[PDB]
């Protein structure tokens, strides 16, 4: 069924162990991957799970409701396409944007950045960045994590939602 | 190294 493209908040908000992110999405540029990712949020598909792979000064990882890395799955009942433009670039801490396992295999996993990260550009659909809060994303890029980069001391997203 | 995967995570 899939919300209409009129539904469009503004905001998707993170109430995280460690406080909320606001985060802001670029419904123009990314259209299909903001109404994943909103529609999701408001699911409450992402409550009670976890950032499962942070690393320091580059990304923080999360969106598996399985927590393993391997799962999630987007609203449209099947892996979607990337919504790429060249001149939305990983030029900073606090980008927005999907993880996948290639080209076109966008589910229900997302990242946040730490840092620049320009090798990613072109890869990755950039779909928006935190507005307020990113003092706390740069703290929670700081935690202490295991040789497989998972936080030692769980990250959870308790709560996402969209602008109501 | 730095990517940010879904499945096969590499270095
Ligand atoms: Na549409």
């Amino acid at each position: 069924a899939i919300p209409p493209d009129s539904w469009q908040p503004p905001n998707v908000y993170l109430e995280t162990s460690m406080g909320i992110i606001v985060l802001e999405l670029y419904w123009k540029h990314a259209p299909k991957t903001c109404k994943n990712f909103a529609e999701l949020a408001r699911r409450g598909y992402y409550n009670g799970t976890k950032f499962h792979r942070i690393i320091k000064d580059f990304m923080i990882q999360g969106g598996d409701p399985t927590g393993t890395g391997r799962g999630g799955a987007s609203i449209y009942g099947k892996q979607f396409e990337d919504e790429l433009h060249p001149d939305l670039k990983f030029t900073g801490a606090g980008i927005l944007a999907m993880a996948n396992a290639g080209p076109d295999t966008n589910g229900s996993q997302f990242f946040v950045t730490l840092a620049p990260t320009q090798w990613l550009d072109g890869k990755h659909t950039i779909f928006g960045r935190v507005c307020q809060g990113i003092g706390m994303v740069n703290r929670v890029g700081m935690v202490e994590t295991n040789s497989q980069d998972r936080p030692v001391d769980d990250v959870k997203i308790i709560k996402a939602y969209p602008s109501g | 190294x730095l990517l940010v995967t879904a499945g096969l995570v590499l270095a």
